[PDB]
């Protein structure tokens, strides 16, 4: 969006970008939580199969 | 007669060993699991953790 010299577009775009920044941060934390849960799943599976053998 | 007594206790020992070994296996794994839960507790003591982590 062109913002050259045009206030109400300059800052408006800037606010959208800020909201995007926060959103990306939250998304990263969420996907990291999912990764952690899968890591526990894998560790359990490895431990369980040895028990089975 | 004496031989009969001896044979019966042979069988009894067989089944006792069955159960005893089967317990020991999962018991060792229980020790393992307690210890890992312990380690991750000690990490809960980490005084730098953020609420999401």
């Amino acid at each position: 969006t062109p913002v050259e010299g045009n206030n109400v577009e300059k800052e408006k775009a800037a606010a959208a970008i800020d909201k995007t920044n926060r959103g990306l941060k939250n998304s990263l934390n969420n996907v990291l939580t999912v990764r952690a849960e899968l890591g526990t799943q894998l560790s359990e599976l490895s431990t369980l199969d040895s028990l089975g053998s | 007669q004496a031989q009969a007594q001896n044979s019966q206790y042979a069988l009894a020992r067989t089944f006792a060993t069955q159960k005893v070994s089967l317990e020991e296996s999962v018991l060792s794994q229980v020790t393992t699991a307690i210890q890992t839960a312990q380690e991750k507790i000690v990490y809960a003591g980490n005084g730098t953790l953020s609420d999401d982590d």
